[PDB]
RNA sequence: CAACUAGACGGGAAGACCCUAUGCACCUUUACUGUUAUCUGUAAUUAAUUUAAUUACAUAUAAAUAAAAUAAAUUUUAAUUAUUUUUGUUAUUGAA
RNA sequence: CUAAAUUUGAUAAUCUUAUUUAGUGUAAGUCGAUUUCUAAGAUAUAAAAGUAUAUUGUUAUCAAUGAAUAUAAAAUAUAAAA
RNA sequence: UAGUAAAUUUCAAUAAGUUUUUGAAAUUGAAAAAUAGAGAUCUACCUCUAAAACUUGUAAAGUUUAAAUUCAAUAGAAAACAG
C-alpha cells in the first residue's frame, strides 16, 4: 500500500472492488532503509506498508509465497 | 509543648534542647495543606537575590484564620499542628455547626479547651467565662490585658505580633476619641482604633528562646545553607578578601557600611 | 496621507475599528524614528535624544535627555468616557488654546500629533457625529488592567478558609459574624446600650429579663452540641499510654494560665 | 504579511459587532453550536433595534432553538443559565417546558452564582409570578442577604421593589439588612435609585426615629450634584 | 556505512519509530517532516500544528477523556465503486 | 646479535628563574582624570484662601460597601470615615 | 535473520555486531503510548502595563520523571474512593 | 505654514576645540509686508530673501545570457557536481 492509508478505507476498497469476504485486517508500517550507489553517494528508498488480509475462504499458495524451488 | 534536655549520647545531644512537637495529637488533614514550590532565594529568571537558602525538609502552609469576625459560635479545640517558620503551634477549632479551621493558640491552651469570637461585653459569655485565646475587639476588653494578633480597623490582615511568645502591652486607653497606643516588642508606640479587633494572651511556644539546635542539619532541613565570610573569600569575590584579616571600614559585598558609629 | 500613521487607519471601517484584535497590530507597532511610548500617548512630535556630557578635562560620554510626561485621566464629551493619557507640556499648552480636549483630537494635523492613539481616536469621534447610533462599548488602550491578587498567591487560593458542611454551605450565616455598631440594626444599637450599662451593674442581671433570657438559652445550646466531640477527646486521652508526657505538658500550660491570672 | 494582529486559538464566534440579521442566520445551525455561543447570539438580539415589535415566540429557528435547550438544559454549565433566562428575559418568551428545566437547572446550582447572577434570577423570578410557583421565591429570600451587599446599587434597589409590590418583605429584612445600606450607604446608591426609594418608605408604615431624612440623605445630596438632570 | 553520518544527522526524525515511546504526539494526523519544523518556530509552530491537528481530515472519530477512542464511520471517506459484472469494456482498443 | 648507559654540552615545549620592551593582563589604594548609585536648592506637573496650616484636584487599598477588558448580561461605576501616597518623575545648580 | 563475495577486521579466515551486494522480517477492539488531568518549566503569544527597540508574559498552546481506566457513549450538580 | 517664527542654559551637525547660524530637550511665547528674519556675538546704515507640500524610474544580492579583462588543475572559487 501507499502509507497514508488506513484500515477502514482498505476494508471498503476491497469488498467493493474485489468483492471479496474478510474476517479480519491487520497492518505494518516499514521505513525505506538507506542504500548506497555506484558512486557512493546515498540514497534513501520509499517507505511503505504491509497488509495481512485475513479471509474467510482458503487460498492457492501462488499467491501466499513463491513457488517450490 | 515542652523542653527536652537530652543525655550526651553523642556530641549534638549534649547541649541540644528542642520542644515535644507533639506528633500523636496532630490529625493530619487534606482540607487546609499545599505544598508550594521551595524559593531557594531566587527570583523567577533563576538569579539568587538572598543567599544562604535552599532546600527545606519542613515546606507546607496551612491556611488559617487570622481573622475570625465571620462567626461567634463556641468551640472547642480537636488537635494541634506545629509552623515552623515561626516555631508556632496552632488547633483546629470546631463550632458547634460541625464547622472547621486553624486557628493561632495563645500560651495555656491544649485539645479540650473552649475558645470563641466575642462581639459584646465579658459578662455576656455565659459560655466560656475564662477568656484566653479570643477574637475579641480592644474597646470591649479589661484595663489590663495583652493581645498577640492585631487587625487594625483599616485592615484586613494582621501586621504585629505574629511570631512566638510575642504580645502588646496597653500603655493608654482613650474611649474619648477612641484611640488606643500600644506598646510592639521592640519598645515604640503606634496609634490603633478601639474598633480594632485582637486575640488574647501571647502566642504558642514561649520556650524557643530556650532552644539549642546543636546540629547543623536542624538548619539545613529548614531552607537554611551555609554561609562563609567575607575574609576566606578572595579580593574579587568580597571587598575584604585578602591576606589582610582586618579592614577599615567593615562592609557588604554590594559596597555600603554594617557597621555605624564604628 | 503624507503621514504614516493615517496610512494605517485609513482604510479602515466602521465595523473593523471594533475589532480589538485588529487594532493592536496598529498601536503595537513600530515607526521608524517615533518612539513607542509616543504612540500610546500624544506628545505633540517630541521624542527624548542624546548627546555628549563634559568635564573640566574635556572628557566626554553619552547622556540622555528625557520628555515631561503627565499621566491622566480626561473625560471626552462626544464619547461618555474617561481616556487614560500620557501627554507632554506643550499638549497642555495647547489644550487650553484649542480648547477643550475632543477638539484637539479632532482639529490637529496628524503631522503635528504624531500618535496613532490619538488618530484611533480621532476616527472613533467623526463616526459618532456622522452616525450617534453608533456603540462603542471600550475604548482600546483606555485604562490598565488591575489584578485581584499577585502572582504568588494564586495557590494558596486553591483551599479553603473555613469548612462549611453541606447542609449549612448556602445557607444565612449573616446573624453570627461579629458585627460593629455601624453595621448592625436599630434595635441591636439599643440593646446595645442595655447590654452596656449592666457591665458595670451585674447586681441588676436576671433570667427575669428578656435579654439575658434570650441570650442564655442560645448559648447553652451550643455547648450541648459540644459534649459529644467533648467525650469523643477526653477519651483519647484516656487511651494514651504515656501520661509523664501529659503531666508534662499541663505544667507548661499551667505557667500560661497563671500569668493570665496575674497580668501586670 | 507582516504585523498579523496575533489572534488566539479558539474558534468562538464573536456576535458582538454583528447585524442583528446576520446572527439569525447562524441561528439556523443551532444543532451545532455551543451552548456559550446561543447565549453571545439571543442576548445582543436584546441589544440590536426592533426587538420589541417582534414576537419571537413564533419565529421558526428561535422556537426550534428553545426546544433544543429544553432537551439539553441539565447538561450545561451553572453560568450559562443565568446567561440564557436574561436572554429569555428580555425577549419575552413564555414556554412552560422551558421554566420547568430552568428551575430544575437553577436548585442544583444555586450555590455557585455570583452575586450578579443571583440578582438576575430574583427579578426574573419575581417579575412575574407565572414562571415558578411560589415555594421557589421563597428559598430565593431565603437566600438573598448572602449576595445583597455586594451587588449593585442599580441591582439593589430593582430588588429591593420586586419585594415589596409581592409582600414576601419582613422585618427581618428590612430593619437587619436593606435600611442599614440606606442609612449608613446612602448616595453611594446614587439619584435615579433614591427617587424610588423615597416612595416606598412612606408605604411602609415607618417611623422616622432615626433622623436619616435629614441628616443622612438631604444633607448629602449636593455632595453629588453632577448626576443631577432636568429629569 | 560510510558516508551515512551527515546525510543522516539532515533527515533527524524520518520515521516514528526513533525516539522513545512517549513522544509522537497524534502522529498520523500531520506528516513529521512539517511537525518537526514547526517545532523549531518556536510559539507560533506550537498554534499553526494545533490548527491543523483540530481541522484535519484523517482524524475519523473523536478522542475521549479516556483511553477509548470514538469512530464514527461518517468521517470515513466514501467510495462510489459500482458493480462491473456484464460490463463489455475492456482496458484496450482493437 | 644479546646486554649496559659514561659521552654525543644526548631527545622531547622557539624550556623554568633573571633583564630589557616607551608589550599585555588581573588585582589594590589617601596615584591622575572621570562615570554612576546617592544627597541637595530653584523651576515645571501645581490651584485658591487665611495666618506655615487648611481646603481643592488626583491615585489606591480597607471597613459584609458597584467594577471593566480578554468570545458569552448597553449609560463618567465620582457618598461618607480612616490611612496611604509627589521621601515621585523630567530639565537644571553644586557636592559626591 | 537468510543467501553470495573477499576489499584498511592489530595474524590468518571457508567466519561476521570490519567492510561490500541483495533479499526477508516487527500483524493488536483491549497491553505500551496517543487522549483527559495537573507539577518544575518553556513561550516573535490574548487582554493590559513598562520603555531608548535598553522588557514583562496570572490567558492559551506545549511539557512526566507522576495519578486513574477498558468494554456501551457524552455532559452538568453532589459525595466518596483509588 | 500660531503653540508656528524667535528667545535664555546645554548638546549636536555646520571646516573651526569659540562668539554666530540651522535643529533638538526643558522653560517662555510676537507681530501683520508699515511686519519679520539672515548677513560669525552688540549698535547704526543699507542689501538680499518670504519661514507650505510634491518631483530624477535603473539602488541591492542571486540566476542566466552576450561581450570585454583574466586563470588553465598546489592556478582560478572554499568547490571542473562540493558547502
Ligand atoms: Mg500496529
Ligand atoms: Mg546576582
Ligand atoms: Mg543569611
Ligand atoms: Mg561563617
Ligand atoms: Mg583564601
Ligand atoms: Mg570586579
Ligand atoms: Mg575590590
Ligand atoms: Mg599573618
Ligand atoms: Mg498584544
Ligand atoms: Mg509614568
Ligand atoms: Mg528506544
Ligand atoms: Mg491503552
Ligand atoms: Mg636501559
Ligand atoms: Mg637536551
Ligand atoms: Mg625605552
Ligand atoms: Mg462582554
Ligand atoms: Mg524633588
Ligand atoms: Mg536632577
Ligand atoms: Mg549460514
Ligand atoms: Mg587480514
Ligand atoms: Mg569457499
Ligand atoms: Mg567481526
Ligand atoms: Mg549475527
Ligand atoms: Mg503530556
Ligand atoms: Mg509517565
Ligand atoms: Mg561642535
Ligand atoms: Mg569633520
Ligand atoms: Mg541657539
Ligand atoms: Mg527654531
Ligand atoms: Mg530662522
Ligand atoms: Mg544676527
Ligand atoms: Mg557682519
Ligand atoms: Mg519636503
Ligand atoms: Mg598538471
Ligand atoms: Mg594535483
Ligand atoms: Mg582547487
Amino acid at each position: 500500500c501507499d502509507p497514508k492509508l488506513a484500515k477502514p478505507e482498505i476494508k471498503q476498497y476491497l469488498t467493493k472492488l474485489y468483492g471479496l469476504e474478510l474476517n479480519k485486517v491487520n497492518t505494518v508500517r516499514y521505513t525505506g532503509k538507506l542504500k548506497n550507489s555506484i558512486l557512493r553517494k546515498t540514497f534513501k528508498t520509499k517507505d511503505f506498508k504491509k497488509v495481512y488480509a485475513v479471509l474467510k475462504t482458503e487460498v492457492e499458495p501462488f499467491y501466499q509465497k513463491i513457488e517450490t524451488m | 509543648m515542652f523542653l527536652k534536655n537530652y543525655k550526651p549520647k553523642t556530641p549534638t545531644l549534649r547541649f541540644k534542647r528542642d520542644i515535644f512537637k507533639m506528633t500523636p495529637f496532630i490529625k493530619k488533614n487534606n482540607i487546609f495543606f499545599i505544598k508550594n514550590k521551595n524559593k531557594s532565594g531566587r527570583s523567577t529568571k533563576g538569579q539568587i537575590i538572598v543567599r544562604h537558602r535552599g532546600a527545606n525538609k519542613y515546606n507546607k502552609h496551612l491556611s488559617i484564620n487570622v481573622n475570625r469576625n465571620q462567626l461567634t459560635n463556641l468551640a472547642i479545640i480537636t488537635s494541634l499542628n506545629y509552623i515552623n517558620k515561626n516555631s508556632c503551634f496552632i488547633g483546629l477549632i470546631k463550632y458547634s455547626n460541625n464547622c472547621l479551621s486553624y486557628i493561632k493558640l495563645a500560651n495555656g491552651l491544649f485539645i479540650g479547651n473552649y475558645t470563641k469570637s466575642l462581639d459584646k461585653p465579658l459578662n455576656f459569655s455565659f459560655n466560656f467565662r475564662n477568656i484566653l485565646g479570643s477574637f475579641i475587639i480592644l474597646n470591649l476588653a479589661p484595663k489590663h490585658s495583652i493581645f498577640s494578633n492585631l487587625i487594625s480597623f483599616n485592615k484586613k490582615k494582621s501586621n504585629y505580633a505574629k511570631s512566638a511568645g510575642t504580645f502588646l502591652s496597653i500603655i493608654k486607653k482613650i474611649k474619648e476619641i477612641n484611640l488606643f497606643i500600644l506598646k510592639l516588642p521592640t519598645g515604640e508606640k503606634k496609634y490603633f482604633s478601639g474598633d480594632s479587633k485582637a486575640t488574647l494572651g501571647r502566642n504558642s511556644n514561649f520556650l524557643n528562646k530556650f532552644t539549642v539546635t546543636g546540629k547543623a542539619g536542624i538548619n539545613r532541613n529548614k531552607g537554611w545553607r551555609s554561609s562563609v565570610r567575607g575574609v576566606a573569600m578572595n579580593p574579587v569575590d568580597h571587598p575584604h578578601g585578602g591576606r589582610t584579616k582586618t579592614n577599615q571600614p567593615e562592609m557588604s559585598p554590594w559596597g555600603w557600611i554594617t557597621k555605624k558609629n564604628k | 496621507s503624507i503621514a504614516k500613521q493615517e496610512q494605517l487607519f485609513q482604510n479602515f471601517n466602521q465595523k473593523d475599528i471594533l475589532n480589538p484584535h485588529l487594532v493592536n497590530s496598529v498601536l503595537e507597532r513600530n515607526i521608524q524614528k517615533r518612539t513607542e511610548r509616543s504612540q500610546k500617548g500624544l506628545f505633540h512630535g517630541k521624542q527624548p535624544k542624546t548627546g555628549l556630557q563634559t568635564c573640566f578635562s574635556e572628557k566626554k560620554s553619552i547622556r540622555w535627555w528625557k520628555v515631561n510626561v503627565h499621566e491622566k485621566y480626561l473625560w471626552s464629551d462626544i464619547l461618555q468616557k474617561k481616556i487614560r493619557i500620557q501627554m507632554s507640556s506643550k499638549t497642555l499648552r495647547t489644550i487650553d488654546k484649542y480648547g477643550g480636549f475632543d477638539n484637539y483630537v479632532l482639529l490637529t494635523k496628524p503631522k503635528n500629533m504624531d500618535s496613532l492613539y490619538g488618530e484611533y481616536l480621532r476616527k472613533l469621534m467623526m463616526f459618532k457625529l456622522k452616525d450617534p447610533s453608533f456603540k462603542i462599548p471600550y475604548i482600546q488602550k483606555s485604562t490598565p488592567v488591575k489584578h485581584e491578587v499577585q502572582r504568588r498567591r494564586k495557590v494558596f487560593l486553591k483551599r479553603p478558609i473555613v469548612w462549611y458542611p453541606k447542609e449549612i454551605r448556602n445557607t444565612d450565616l449573616t446573624q453570627l459574624r461579629m458585627k460593629l455598631p455601624h453595621n448592625m440594626s436599630r434595635k441591636e444599637l439599643e440593646d446595645f446600650k442595655v447590654m452596656e450599662d449592666l457591665n458595670e451593674h451585674p447586681e441588676r442581671i436576671t433570667m427575669d429579663h428578656p435579654i439575658v433570657k434570650r441570650e442564655y438559652e442560645k448559648q447553652m445550646q451550643e455547648l450541648k452540641a459540644l459534649e459529644p466531640e467533648r467525650q469523643k477527646i477526653m477519651e483519647r486521652l484516656e487511651r494514651y499510654r504515656s501520661k509523664k508526657t501529659l503531666e508534662k505538658i499541663k505544667e507548661v500550660c499551667k505557667q500560661g494560665l497563671d500569668e493570665w491570672e496575674n497580668v501586670q | 504579511a507582516k504585523h498579523t494582529p496575533n489572534l488566539p486559538t479558539h474558534d468562538f464566534l464573536n456576535f458582538k459587532t454583528m447585524t442583528g440579521n446576520e446572527i439569525l442566520l447562524n441561528l439556523e445551525n443551532y444543532e451545532n453550536l455551543r451552548p456559550s455561543e446561543i447565549c453571545g447570539a439571543l442576548i445582543e438580539l436584546s441589544k440590536r433595534e426592533g426587538h420589541e415589535e417582534i414576537n419571537w415566540n413564533e419565529h421558526e429557528w428561535v422556537a426550534a432553538t428553545t426546544e433544543h435547550v429544553t432537551k439539553m438544559m441539565p447538561t450545561y454549565t451553572p453560568s450559562v443559565v443565568c446567561y440564557l433566562m436574561v436572554a429569555f428575559q428580555r425577549l419575552r418568551i413564555t414556554h412552560e417546558k422551558l421554566w420547568k428545566n430552568l428551575t430544575f437547572a437553577i436548585e442544583k446550582t444555586i450555590h455557585k452564582f455570583n452575586a450578579k447572577s443571583f440578582a438576575y434570577t430574583y427579578i426574573a423570578y419575581l417579575e412575574d409570578t407565572s414562571r415558578s410557583s411560589e415555594e421557589f421565591r421563597k428559598k430565593l429570600v431565603e437566600l438573598l442577604p448572602i449576595h445583597l451587599h455586594q451587588m449593585n446599587p442599580n441591582q439593589l434597589t430593582r430588588c429591593f421593589e420586586l419585594t415589596f409590590e409581592r409582600g414576601y418583605m419582613n422585618e427581618y429584612l428590612f430593619e437587619q439588612h436593606f435600611h442599614v445600606l440606606y442609612w449608613r450607604r446612602n448616595v453611594w446608591f446614587g439619584v435615579n435609585n433614591i427617587i424610588k426609594v423615597l416612595e416606598i418608605y412612606p408605604k411602609l408604615n415607618f417611623v422616622d426615629d432615626c433622623d436619616f431624612f435629614e441628616g443622612a440623605i438631604l444633607a448629602n445630596i449636593p455632595k453629588v450634584k453632577t448626576q443631577l438632570n432636568e429629569q | 556505512k560510510q558516508g551515512q553520518n551527515s546525510f543522516r544527522k539532515r533527515l533527524g526524525v524520518y520515521s516514528y519509530r526513533m525516539k522513545h515511546s512517549q513522544y509522537h504526539k497524534k502522529p498520523g494526523l500531520i506528516d513529521l517532516r512539517t511537525k518537526e519544523e514547526l517545532k523549531k518556530q518556536g510559539v507560533q509552530g506550537r498554534y499553526k500544528i494545533y490548527r491543523m491537528e483540530r481541522d484535519s481530515d484523517r482524524l475519523f472519530g473523536q478522542f475521549s477523556a479516556r483511553s477509548k477512542f470514538l469512530f464514527d464511520s461518517q468521517r470515513v471517506p466514501f467510495l462510489d465503486i459500482p458493480d462491473l459484472t456484464d460490463f463489455d469494456l475492456k482496458p484496450y482498443v482493437s
